């Protein structure tokens, strides 16, 4: 991309790629507010839940994030929520707070 | 828990042969007793504002609203937790004045306070810890509508 300022066909096309990119840096700064919301709270929420979860989404930060990143895309399931335990009053808050 | 809770949620460890689990679990902390200061500081702070103002002046607001909500949340929390707190401790002072039987293994506690040896996956789908951190989450996920 650094030679392709000057082709007359690719260059306008590079040019506003990297408006964009400048663009949205101010608007993912924003999102990453939420994002850091949901992490720490339903990493707290799922925490002590380590072996009674059906995967270990929301356990720890580092897969709290991984978990709540890759729901950007669509690759994260809803099992996430879902608990082993009866403990529906949590599990429902992981839905809604996950919703 | 950055990195996760090593102990299992079916197994207990009590630092102290005679100590109930769940007094260990609900007993508050020294950065416990920070959140709640401030949360009362904020929440005192909403109530002058709602009391010079009255309601209908302060409800059409939606960061007021909203900072009203998430205090009242944290209050439920921590009124939760600690009624969770009050609990084990009444099972606790039966135990240190009632049983003498050397670390709460052999002896069969009463099932009024034999519930408060049990690990996470036997505790009450309603009892008040559960719904004390649940409902803390959802408080600590509103603060950062405050940013
Ligand atoms: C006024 C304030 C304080 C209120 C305190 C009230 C305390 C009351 C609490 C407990 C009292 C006892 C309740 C009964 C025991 C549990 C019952 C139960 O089974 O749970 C049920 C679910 O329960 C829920 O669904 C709760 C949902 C809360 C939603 C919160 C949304 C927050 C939005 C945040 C937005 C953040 C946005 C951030 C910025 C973007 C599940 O039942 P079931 O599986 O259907 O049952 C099948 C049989
Ligand atoms: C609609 C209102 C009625 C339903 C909400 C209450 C849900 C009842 C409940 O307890 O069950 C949740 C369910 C399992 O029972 O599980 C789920 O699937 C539910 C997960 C989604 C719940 C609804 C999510 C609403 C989204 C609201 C967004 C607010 C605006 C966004 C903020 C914008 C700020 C930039
Ligand atoms: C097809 C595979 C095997 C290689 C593809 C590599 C391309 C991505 C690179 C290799 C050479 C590059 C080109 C080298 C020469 C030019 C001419 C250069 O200037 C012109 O368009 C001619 C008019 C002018 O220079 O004023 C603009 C960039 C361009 C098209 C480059 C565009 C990017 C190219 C095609
Ligand atoms: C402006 C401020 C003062 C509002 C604060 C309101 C709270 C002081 C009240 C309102 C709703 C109450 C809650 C309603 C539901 C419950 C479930 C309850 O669970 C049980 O005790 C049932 C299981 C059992 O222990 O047998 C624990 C208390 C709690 C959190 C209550 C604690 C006191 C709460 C949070
Ligand atoms: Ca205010």
């Amino acid at each position: 991309a650094y030679i392709l300022p000057a082709n007359e066909s690719f260059g306008p096309l590079q040019i506003s790629l990297g408006r964009t990119v400048k663009d949205i840096f101010k608007f993912m700064v924003l999102f990453i507010m939420v994002f850091f919301a949901f992490m720490i709270g339903m990493f707290i929420l799922y925490s002590y839940y380590l072996g009674a979860k059906v995967n270990a989404a929301f356990t720890t930060v580092e897969e709290s994030f991984k978990t709540l990143f890759w729901s950007i895309f669509g690759l994260s399931e809803v099992t996430s929520v879902v608990l082993k335990y009866d403990h529906k009053f949590i599990e429902n808050i992981g839905y809604v707070l996950y919703g | 828990r950055f990195e996760g809770i090593t102990t299992l949620p079916n197994i207990t460890v009590t630092d102290y042969p005679k100590q109930i689990f769940r007094v260990k679990t609900t007993q508050f902390t020294w950065t416990e007793m920070l959140i709640m200061v401030w949360v009362l500081g904020m929440m005192w702070s909403e109530c002058k504002e709602l009391w010079l103002e009255g309601p209908r002046e302060y409800i059409l607001q939606l960061w007021n609203v909203l900072d009203f909500g998430m205090l009242s949340i944290f209050i439920a929390a921590f009124t939760a937790r600690f009624l969770a707190f009050l609990q084990a401790t009444k099972a606790q002072q039966y135990v240190d004045s009632y049983v003498q039987e050397s670390d709460l293994s052999e002896v069969t506690l009463p099932p009024e306070i034999q519930y408060f040896t049990y690990a996470r996956d036997k505790w009450l789908p309603s009892d008040p810890q559960i719904i004390s951190e649940g409902l803390y989450a959802i408080a600590v996920v509103l603060s950062f509508s405050r940013i």
